[PDB]
């Protein structure tokens, strides 16, 4: 008991039920329905107007969000960027795939323990909102980060 | 000691996984048995990767393992 | 043991059995502490001391 | 072959299969006579019979 | 001892030992009340009456093993994709076997017994409890080896690799002397006991199909 | 805004979980080879057959029973106003059977009985005569 | 203005797990 | 390297101890280095056994399996035996006459 | 690794493909390990075909192993023919419906 | 003896003997 | 087959074998039309009919 370990290390439970509660009062979506589980960031927080460049000031959103998933032993993340229709299916399908591909980039930087990590963009494919009428200021162009905790 | 702190304290040890439950539907990070999953990763004793200490005493301070290999490093000096 | 009954014995397993004419039983077994018994549809255990 | 020879000649055949008690170890079933061995860190139990 | 820096008991046995007994017959209680309450499923899975064969024969256990590699030592090694093993022998039963020869924990209420005692009285309380968990696992492991190798020889008589127990019977008349009779004296006898063929030509593969739409 | 999933039952013990796990994998054996025998040698015939319905086997009854055969036929037999017939000699290992229902017919109860005893005992039912029958097989 | 519940009822989600267990081998049993 | 914690215990005792104390590091500086030799022999040899079997010689090891078919007596079976032996181990010929060289160019421009 | 590895172009692999008959498309469930021959007429039986062999069986059987809980029996007559080897073929014809299992001389 | 919270003759053969006797002989 | 020889027999795989003090060795396999042998270092083929 003493040499054994008591826990998974830097883990705690009200630490989690903290930082959830705090994401979702800033407007990170973390949602959880059975040992799934979603965080939806709208575009407009991290990137410029359609560009793949993040802003300086997003980063520290990004080290929050690392921050979480620090928390949970998983094998594979799934990263998937959704956007809105500007000129052709082409240049979103490219502009969301180089989303994904930064985003993801940055959370391996940092230490996610975990095995695998998938990045796809989808383009404006699969609408959550029949409401259409903003640019990048719409909700339905986002990234979503899907999980399953393991054990 | 306080394992389901903001959520309404220990429901029960499931052993089929190893942890306990908290009283909402949430696993707990506190384990409950031994063949849970930690990540052990560093180990004590010696003649490990041998078959461990052969059990004979010494009249010198040389400690032998199962396979033949001596170890000089847990041996005592002179 | 020789057991005299008129329920049915079943888990501990006997040796020999006779029956009478109105229903009686009579069986040779093994010596145990305990025997399982269905009365009336219903299993239940009787207890043997003294041995 | 008299009483001195050189030496004898040497015999080998065929290799024996799997010992047969991992059926019960397969199975859960201790091997008879054996002693428990405690195992920390993950699913698995382990048993000591003949320093194996 | 650490740094540089850093370098510049009867009651013990005692309350393990009182601790022990009290944590293994406290748990064994518990988990014979458990047994208790669910008597009824208990008998539902594990139906030794409806697998018995013809003449009141209990089936052989057989044992199955995939996928084998032995390495004999170095210079040698011996694979095989199955093996099978006969691991107990048909034979005569007048009564099914019942799960509670194998399940059922013994209990006897043990009546045969301060700054640290209390911590070392509850390690060894804790000790107890574990070792009837224990105990109880591997009971578990014995009865379902004896329902799995029943189970695994319905499925191969099925599948024509066993071949069935052949029984004899001998017809008496009324035997005896003027001292003793006995009116119809029968004597049942079985002569060939269950066994696997080795002839691999006549067995028998089964393909199970599902339709729908 | 307090965090929930669903399923909040009372609390488990070990060696139900144990019991549990073992039951798991007996049922799926179970499973597998039943649809192996299934699949071998196909049935051609039914036990309606040997016992049809009537008026008055549509009464309803819910069981508990683990002894002898004799017994519970004669209740049920009773129950429906029939009279009780046994053909054959009883015998001397007793044929045992355990049956746990819940709001079947009589008719049902009987198929069932009928299937457990195997090849033991049969159960035949003649309602032109009111009459039901359990015969024993000629086997020791 | 009361309606108990079953008394065996199986309220656990091991005696569940447990009780269609026993329910499926049953099934299983009929079938043969 | 392998690891117990010793729980098993003034003028000039201190620079005594101090002298005890890098000896202590410099004996296990050494065992390490003697480890690294050894973990580099064994890699060493078996990249160099590549090298001479690409450039023709030393021979591979020859292997032999024999199918049995399913054996056994009614009271165990096996379904699939296969026995595997290495009959020729690897060893240097000297025949020189077959020896094959490497000439490796490089061209650029 | 890249300079060591061995492959086979696609146009020439022996490996019986997929022949696309809808009696062969339903699942199946088996368990098997054993002689290669009456698994195969198992199989086409299931199937409605009618099944013929060409060759002599020798003295030591053919030994295949399949263990597969939900599969059209098409892919399983193509990992019979991947297992069987160099031993023996299994050819399909889908408009007189006959499978056949051809030995090798 | 119980919960680890719980846990934290001559004139008897003679009574008896003379017991028995008695019983025997009145219920005979 | 049982075969005596003193060449070192490699590839078709044999049921029993035996070697003597001056190192003839004698073989018990299964049928074969083919054996693969190495003299001394050399590789050869024998073929075998009857």
């Amino acid at each position: 008991v003493p040499k054994l370990p008591c826990r998974v290390d830097g883990a705690c439970d009200a630490t989690i039920i903290k930082m959830m509660t705090d994401l979702n009062k800033k407007g990170i979506k973390v949602a959880s329905v059975g040992q799934n589980y979603l965080i939806s960031i709208p575009a407009s927080a991290l990137f410029a107007d359609q560009s793949p460049r993040l802003n300086w000031a997003s980063y520290s959103l990004l080290n929050e969000i690392a921050a979480f998933l620090k928390q949970f032993r998983k094998i594979a993340i799934t990263v998937t960027s959704y956007s809105s229709k500007y000129v052709s299916v082409k240049r979103e399908r490219a502009l969301t795939l180089a989303r994904s591909r930064v985003v993801s980039e940055y959370l391996w930087s940092q230490g996610v323990d975990s095995r695998i990590i998938f990045t796809q963009g989808l383009g404006s494919d699969k609408p959550i909102t029949s409401y259409t009428l903003g640019g990048d200021r719409s909700p339905n162009a986002r990234v979503e980060i899907t999980f399953r905790r393991a054990v | 000691d306080g394992c389901c702190s903001k959520m309404g304290g220990i429901n029960y040890c499931d052993s089929s996984a190893g942890r306990l439950v908290c009283n909402n539907g949430f696993y707990s990070t506190c384990y409950c048995t031994r063949h849970a999953v930690m990540d052990l990763q560093f180990l004590m004793g010696c003649c490990l990767w041998h078959g461990g200490v052969y059990p004979q005493l010494n009249s010198s301070g040389l400690v032998v393992c199962n396979d033949g290999y001596v170890s000089e490093e847990c041996s005592l000096q002179k | 043991m020789y057991v005299r009954t008129n329920l049915t014995i079943l888990s501990p397993g006997w040796l020999a059995s006779m029956t009478s004419a109105d229903g009686t039983h009579a069986y040779e077994m093994q010596k145990s502490p305990v025997l399982l018994v269905s009365w009336h549809g219903k299993v239940m255990q009787l207890k043997v001391e003294g041995l | 072959y008299g009483p001195n020879a050189k030496s004898m000649p040497t015999e080998e055949g065929i290799p024996p299969s799997a010992n047969d008690l991992l059926l019960h170890v397969l199975e859960g079933v201790p091997p008879p006579g054996s002693r428990r061995l405690v195992v920390s860190g993950g699913d698995a139990r382990a048993w000591l019979s003949n320093e194996k | 001892t650490g740094s540089l820096a850093g370098l510049q008991m009867a009651l013990k046995e005692t309350a393990l030992s009182v601790g022990a007994q009290a944590g293994l017959a406290w748990r064994a209680k518990i988990i014979d009340e458990q047994l208790n309450k669910q008597a009824r499923n208990l008998d539902a899975i594990y139906d030794f009456n409806s697998l018995v064969l013809e003449h009141n024969i209990l089936p052989p256990v057989l044992l199955e093993g995939r996928n084998t590699l032995n390495l004999a030592d170095a210079q040698s090694i011996r694979i095989s994709d199955r093996t099978y093993k006969v691991a107990k022998q048909a034979h005569f039963i007048t009564t099914p076997p019942t799960w509670r020869q194998y399940l059922w924990m013994d209990y006897v209420k043990p009546e045969a017994p301060k700054e640290i005692w209390c911590i070392y009285t509850e390690r060894g309380w804790k000790n107890g409890i574990d070792q009837a968990n224990t105990i109880l696992e591997e009971n578990i492991a014995r009865i379902k080896e004896d329902f799995g190798g029943m189970i695994l020889y319905r499925k191969l008589l099925a599948m024509n690799m066993v071949s069935p127990p052949y029984v004899s019977h001998t017809d008496l008349g009324v035997t005896g002397d003027g001292s003793e009779i006995h009116i119809d004296d029968r004597v049942l006898r079985i002569t060939a006991l269950p066994e696997l063929n080795v002839n691999s030509a006549e067995w028998r593969a089964a393909v199970a199909k599902d339709e729908n739409a | 805004m307090k965090f929930k999933k669903p399923p909040i039952n009372n609390p488990s013990d070990d060696a139900t979980i144990k019991l549990a796990e073992a039951a798991v994998s007996v049922s799926d054996s179970m499973l597998e080879m039943a649809k192996v025998e299934k699949v071998i040698t196909p049935p051609s015939k039914d036990n309606t057959l040997t016992i049809p319905n009537a008026y008055n086997l549509q009464a309803r009854a819910s069981v508990d029973w683990s002894g002898p055969i004799e017994e519970l036929t004669a209740r049920i037999a009773k129950a429906a106003h029939f009279r009780f017939r046994v053909l054959g000699k009883s015998p001397s290992v007793p044929v045992l059977i355990s049956i746990s229902t819940k709001d079947e017919s009589l008719a049902e109860i009987l198929r069932d009985i009928d299937y457990q005893a195997g090849k033991k005992a049969s159960i035949h039912v003649y309602p032109n005569s009111q009459v039901v029958e359990l015969r024993y097989a000629k086997i020791y």
